[PDB]
C-alpha cells in the first residue's frame, strides 16, 4: 500500500498541473475560436493523455488486492482500468473510426421534402420545425426523413459499435458493455453501503413502475388534446403517433405545452419584462445566483471568477460558442461561459451553472482523481434542483421580479405543472425505456433480428407511443439520437431526475416546507444547506449511496419524491380523464 | 363588546382593536399561557376539550385552516346571556379547484387536494374557504364539503374556486359558550 500511496500522491501532484494547461487551452478555444487557440488545445489535451496514460500503466504495479485504505483503492481502479487498451490495435482503431463516423452521420445529416426536393432542411432546421409546427404532414415527412436518411446509415455501424464494445468490456472483466456502462453506479463497503450493478437494472425497473402511474395520467391528458389538434389521426384508447410528440425524437414534450395547456387563457409567470424594465445585466444575473448559494451557507464565487469568466456575447469580433457551461479548471480556477441575455431563461441558467460550480468548488480538496460527483447524474441534478427553486412564485417575488400581490392561479399552478410534467416525467420513460432497450441490445436479450421489432414493442407498452409507419429491420430510430450515435451513456438522465427530487424533497423537510413541493424554496435555509454540503464535499471518495444517505437519508433511489412533486398534477390530470386513462399496444 | 351578540366560529375569527381581572369577571379560564411577554383581539368559538388545538407549534387542523396566531392566549367559557352557540365547526380542510372545461369559469371543477390553502398566520381564511365554513355551520351535515367562489378573481377576471371541509361538533356542556381569546399589543 505504501508504495501505492507515494505513487498516487506524486500523480495527483502532476495531474493538476497538467490537467490545468489542458483546461486553460480549451477554455481560450471556446472563448475565442480560431487556428491560434484551437492548436493550443489540441497540443495540450495531447500532453495531458500521455501523461496519463503514463501513469495508468505504471498503475498496473500496484495490486487492489494489497491494498487495505479506501482511498488507494479506488483511486487505482479509476487510473488502472484499461478501458479501450484491453482491444488489439486493429479493433481500437476500428472502434475509434466507427465511432467518428457516426457523429460526422448524424451531424451532417439533413432530410428534403419529398415533394419538393429543391426545399430540403439541415438538421438544425428539422429540429426547428419539429419543435414549432402544428402541420401534420409536415412534422410526418420530416420524422421519417431523418429515420431514413440517417438512422439507414448508422444501422450498419451501430451492429458492428456494439460487438467491439461488448469485447472491450469483457476485456476489463465486465459481462458486457451495458454492464459496463452500469459500473459507474457500482460502489464497494461495509454496510449497506455497497451497490452491484445488477442493482441498478432493479432500481430503474422498480422506480420505472412507482412512476407509470403518474405518466399514465399525463399521457392520456396529451393524447385527449392532440386527439382534437389532428381530428381522426389519433385514437382515443389508443398510442400516440410519434411524429407529434413536440420533437424529433419525442425525448421532451415541452414543445406540445401550446396544444395542449390546460388553461390557454392563463399565462405562466415570465418576468423577462421586469428584468429589462429594471435594466438587469449579465453580471446582476449572476450576482443574484451567488447570493442565493450563499444565503443557504455556500462558498463565495472567486475573484478570479468574476475576472475570468465570460457572462456576455463578446462584441469584439470574436466567434464563440454561448452555450452554457460550467468550468473547473484546477488549482482553484473556476469560471463559467455563458452568452447571458435580459431574460428569465437565461436568469434561471446562471442559477444552473454556478449550482456545478458550488459542486466543483466543494470537493476541490480532495485527490484529482477522485475530484469529480458521487455519479454521473449527481453534477445535473445539484443544478437542478437550484433551478427548480429559483423559479418559484416565492423567489421571485422577494427578488423583485413577481409582482408581491401577485395571486395564487391554481390554474396557472397547473399549467406550470403540466409543463414541467411534459418536460421531466414525459422524458423518464423514453430514457427508461431507450436504457432499457440499449442494455438488452448489448446483454443479448434483443438480437439484430428483432432490433426494432423490439424498440417499437417497447415503445408502445413503456412510453405509449406509436410508429407512423411500419419499419423493419434497416432501420435504427435509437441511432438517430445524438446521445445513441455518439456513445453516451442515457441513463444519467433517469437517475439525474429521480435523484433531482429526493435531493429536492430532503433539503425541503430540512427547510421545514409545508404545502406542494413545486413551491419549495431553499433560500436562507443554512440547515439544508450544510446537509447539502456534507454530500457535495465528498465527491467521489465515498460510496455514492453514502453520498446519498448524507442529503437523502436514504441508500437507494426512490421515486416518491417526483410523484410528490407532481401530485397535485396527477389529482387533477386523474378527475379530468375519468376511466380513460391508460392506453392499449 | 365582545360578548355581545353572537360568536364567530373560528373560519371567520372577529378581529377589534383596560383591566384583567374585570375580563376574568366575565369568563372562566382554563388556560391562560403567553408567548414572549394599542392592543388588537383576535377572538371565534373553540371547544375547551380539545383546547389543545390552541396551543403554538402543535399540529391541528385549527392552525392550518382556520386561524393561526401570529407572534397571551386565553381559553375560557361563559354563559352570553349575547347568546350562545349552537355547535361548534371548524374548518378541517381546504384547498384550491380548476374548471374541467376552460371553456365554461362557472362550470364543473376539478378540486386538488394538495393544493392546500394555508390560513397564513393572522389571515382569516380565504373567502372561498369562510364561505365554506358559513354554510357547514347552517347545512347540518356533520361534515359539510362544498365547492364555492366568493367574490374573489384570478389574474384573468375569473372565479377563484375552492373546495373546503366544515366538520360541526355538539359540545358537552349546552349551556355555556366556550371561547377562543388571542390578545396581541
Ligand atoms: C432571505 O433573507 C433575506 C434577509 O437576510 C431576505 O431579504 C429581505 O427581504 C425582506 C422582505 O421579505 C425585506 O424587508 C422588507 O423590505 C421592504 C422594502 O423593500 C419593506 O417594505 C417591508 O416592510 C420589509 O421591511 C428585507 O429588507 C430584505 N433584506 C435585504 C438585506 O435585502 C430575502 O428576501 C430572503 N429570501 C427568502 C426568504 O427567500
Ligand atoms: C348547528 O347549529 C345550527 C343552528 O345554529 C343548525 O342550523 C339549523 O339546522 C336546521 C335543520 O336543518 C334548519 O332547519 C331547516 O331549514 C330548512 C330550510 O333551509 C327547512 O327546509 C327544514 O325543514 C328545516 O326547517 C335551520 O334553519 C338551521 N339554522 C339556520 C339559522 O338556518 C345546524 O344544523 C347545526 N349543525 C349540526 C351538525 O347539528
Ligand atoms: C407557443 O406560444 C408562444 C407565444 O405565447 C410562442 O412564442 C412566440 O413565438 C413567436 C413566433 O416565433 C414570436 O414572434 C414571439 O415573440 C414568441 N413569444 C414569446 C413570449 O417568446 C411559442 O413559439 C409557441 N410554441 C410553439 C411550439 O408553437
Ligand atoms: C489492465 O491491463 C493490464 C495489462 O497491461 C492487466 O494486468 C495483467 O493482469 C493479469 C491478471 O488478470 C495478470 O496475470 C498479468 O500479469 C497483468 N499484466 C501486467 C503487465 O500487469 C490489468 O489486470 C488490466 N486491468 C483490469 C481491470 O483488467
Ligand atoms: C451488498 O452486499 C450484500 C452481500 O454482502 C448483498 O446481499 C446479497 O445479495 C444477493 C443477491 O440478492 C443474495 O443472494 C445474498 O444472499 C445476499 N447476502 C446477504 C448476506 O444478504 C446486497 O444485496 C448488496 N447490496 C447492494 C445494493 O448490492
Ligand atoms: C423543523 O420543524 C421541527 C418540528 O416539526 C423542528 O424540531 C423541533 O425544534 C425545536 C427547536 O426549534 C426542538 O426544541 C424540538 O425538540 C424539535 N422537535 C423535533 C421532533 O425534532 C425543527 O427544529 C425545525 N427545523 C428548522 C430548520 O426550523
Ligand atoms: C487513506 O489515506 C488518506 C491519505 O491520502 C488518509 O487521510 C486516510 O485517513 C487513509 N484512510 C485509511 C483508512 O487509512
Ligand atoms: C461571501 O462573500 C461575502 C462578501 O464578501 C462575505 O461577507 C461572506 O462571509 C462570504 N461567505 C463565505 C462562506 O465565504
Ligand atoms: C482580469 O484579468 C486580466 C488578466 O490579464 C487582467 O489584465 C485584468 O485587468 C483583470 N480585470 C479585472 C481585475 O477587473
Ligand atoms: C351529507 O352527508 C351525506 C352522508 O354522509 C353525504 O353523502 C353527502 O355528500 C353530504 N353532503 C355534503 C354537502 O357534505
Ligand atoms: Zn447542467
Amino acid at each position: 500500500e505504501e508504495k501505492a500511496r507515494e505513487f498516487l500522491d506524486k500523480f495527483n501532484s502532476e495531474a493538476e498541473n497538467w490537467s490545468h494547461e489542458s483546461a486553460l487551452a480549451s477554455w481560450d478555444y471556446n472563448t475565442n475560436i480560431n487556428d491560434k487557440n484551437a492548436q493550443k488545445m489540441n497540443e495540450a489535451d495531447s500532453k495531458w493523455s500521455a501523461f496519463y496514460k503514463e501513469h495508468s500503466k505504471l498503475a498496473q504495479g500496484f495490486p487492489l488486492q494489497e491494498i487495505q485504505n479506501s482511498t488507494i483503492k479506488l483511486q487505482l481502479q479509476i487510473l488502472q482500468q484499461n478501458g479501450s487498451s484491453v482491444l488489439t490495435a486493429e479493433k481500437s482503431k476500428r472502434l475509434s473510426t466507427i465511432l467518428t463516423t457516426m457523429s460526422t452521420i448524424y451531424s451532417t445529416g439533413k432530410v428534403c421534402n419529398p415533394n419538393n426536393p429543391q426545399q430540403c432542411f439541415t438538421l438544425s432546421g428539422l429540429e426547428d420545425i419539429m419543435e414549432k409546427s402544428k402541420d401534420y404532414h409536415q412534422r410526418l415527412w420530416i420524422w421519417e426523413g431523418w429515420r431514413s436518411e440517417v438512422g439507414k446509415q448508422l444501422r450498419p455501424l451501430y451492429e458492428e459499435y456494439v460487438a467491439l464494445k461488448n469485447e472491450m468490456a469483457r476485456g476489463n472483466n465486465y459481462k458486457d458493455y451495458g454492464d459496463y456502462w452500469r459500473g459507474d453506479y457500482e460502489t464497494e463497503g461495509g454496510d449497506g453501503y455497497n451497490y452491484s450493478r445488477n442493482h441498478l437494472i432493479e432500481d430503474v425497473d422498480r422506480i420505472f413502475l412507482e412512476i407509470k402511474p403518474l405518466y399514465e395520467q399525463l399521457h392520456a391528458y396529451v393524447r385527449a388534446k392532440l386527439m382534437n389538434a389532428y381530428p381522426s389521426r389519433i385514437s382515443p384508447t389508443g398510442c400516440l403517433p410519434a411524429h407529434l410528440l413536440g420533437d424529433m425524437w419525442g425525448r421532451f414534450w415541452t414543445n406540445l405545452y401550446n396544444l395542449t395547456v390546460p388553461f390557454e387563457k392563463k399565462q405562466n409567470i415570465d418576468v423577462t419584462d421586469t428584468m429589462k424594465k429594471q435594466s438587469w445585466d449579465a453580471e446582476k444575473i449572476f450576482k443574484e445566483a451567488e447570493k442565493f448559494y450563499l444565503s443557504v451557507g455556500l462558498h463565495n464565487m472567486t475573484p478570479e471568477f468574476w475576472n475570468n469568466s465570460m457572462l456576455t456575447e463578446p462584441s469584439d469580433g470574436r466567434q464563440v460558442v454561448c452555450h452554457p457551461t460550467a468550468w473547473d479548471l484546477g488549482k482553484n480556477d473556476f469560471r463559467i461561459k455563458m452568452c447571458t441575455k435580459v431574460t428569465m431563461d437565461d436568469f434561471l441558467t446562471a442559477h444552473h451553472e454556478m449550482g456545478h460550480i458550488q459542486y466543483d468548488m466543494a470537493y476541490a480538496k480532495q485527490p484529482y482523481l477522485l475530484r469529480n460527483g458521487a455519479n454521473e447524474g449527481f453534477h445535473e441534478a445539484v443544478g437542478e434542483i437550484m433551478s427548480l427553486s429559483a423559479a418559484t412564485p416565492k423567489h421571485l417575488k422577494d427578488l423583485g421580479l413577481l409582482a408581491q400581490n401577485y395571486p395564487e392561479d391554481y390554474e396557472t399552478e397547473i399549467n406550470f405543472l403540466l409543463k414541467q410534467a411534459l418536460n421531466i416525467v414525459g422524458t423518464l420513460p423514453f430514457t427508461y425505456m431507450l436504457e432499457k432497450w440499449r442494455w438488452m441490445v448489448f446483454e443479448g436479450k434483443i438480437p439484430k433480428e428483432q432490433w426494432m421489432e423490439k424498440w417499437w414493442e417497447m415503445k408502445r407498452e413503456i412510453v405509449g407511443v406509436v410508429e407512423p409507419l411500419p419499419h423493419d429491420e434497416t432501420y435504427c430510430d435509437p441511432a438517430s439520437l445524438f446521445h445513441v450515435a455518439n456513445d453516451y451513456s442515457f441513463i444519467r438522465y433517469f437517475t439525474r431526475t429521480i435523484l433531482e427530487f429526493q435531493f429536492q424533497e430532503a433539503l425541503c423537510q430540512i427547510a421545514n416546507h409545508t404545502g406542494p413541493l413545486h413551491k419549495c424554496d431553499i433560500s436562507n435555509s443554512t440547515e439544508a444547506g450544510k446537509q447539502l454540503k456534507n454530500m457535495l464535499e465528498l465527491g467521489k471518495s465515498k460510496p455514492w449511496t453514502f453520498a446519498l444517505e448524507q442529503i437523502a437519508r436514504t441508500k437507494e433511489m426512490d421515486a416518491k419524491p417526483l410523484l410528490n412533486y407532481f401530485k397535485p398534477l396527477f389529482s387533477w390530470l386523474k378527475e379530468l380523464n375519468g376511466n380513460s386513462v391508460g392506453w392499449s399496444a | 363588546k365582545l360578548f355581545i351578540g353572537q360568536v364567530p366560529q373560528p373560519y371567520e375569527f372577529g378581529r377589534l382593536v383596560y383591566n384583567f381581572t374585570k375580563l376574568l369577571s366575565y369568563f372562566q379560564v382554563n388556560t391562560f399561557q403567553c408567548q414572549k411577554v394599542s392592543l388588537t383581539v383576535d377572538w371565534f368559538a373553540y371547544r375547551v376539550e380539545d383546547k389543545s388545538d390552541l396551543l403554538p407549534g402543535s399540529s391541528s387542523d385549527l392552525q392550518r385552516f382556520n386561524y393561526k396566531p401570529t407572534y397571551c392566549l386565553i381559553s375560557a367559557y361563559t354563559n352570553l346571556v349575547g347568546v350562545n352557540p349552537t355547535n361548534y365547526t371548524t374548518l378541517t380542510n381546504c384547498y384550491g379547484c380548476v374548471d374541467k372545461d376552460p371553456a365554461n369559469p362557472w362550470g364543473d371543477q376539478i378540486c386538488i387536494p394538495e393544493f392546500v390553502t394555508e390560513v397564513e398566520p393572522g389571515f382569516r381564511p380565504k373567502p372561498s374557504c369562510a364561505r365554506v365554513g358559513l354554510e357547514g355551520h347552517i347545512s347540518g351535515n356533520d361534515t359539510y364539503s362544498a365547492i364555492v367562489t366568493n367574490g374573489e378573481l384570478d389574474s384573468t377576471g375569473d372565479p377563484i374556486w375552492r373546495k373546503g371541509v366544515a366538520l360541526t361538533k355538539q359540545p358537552i356542556d349546552s349551556s355555556r359558550a366556550d371561547l377562543a381569546f388571542f390578545v396581541s399589543v
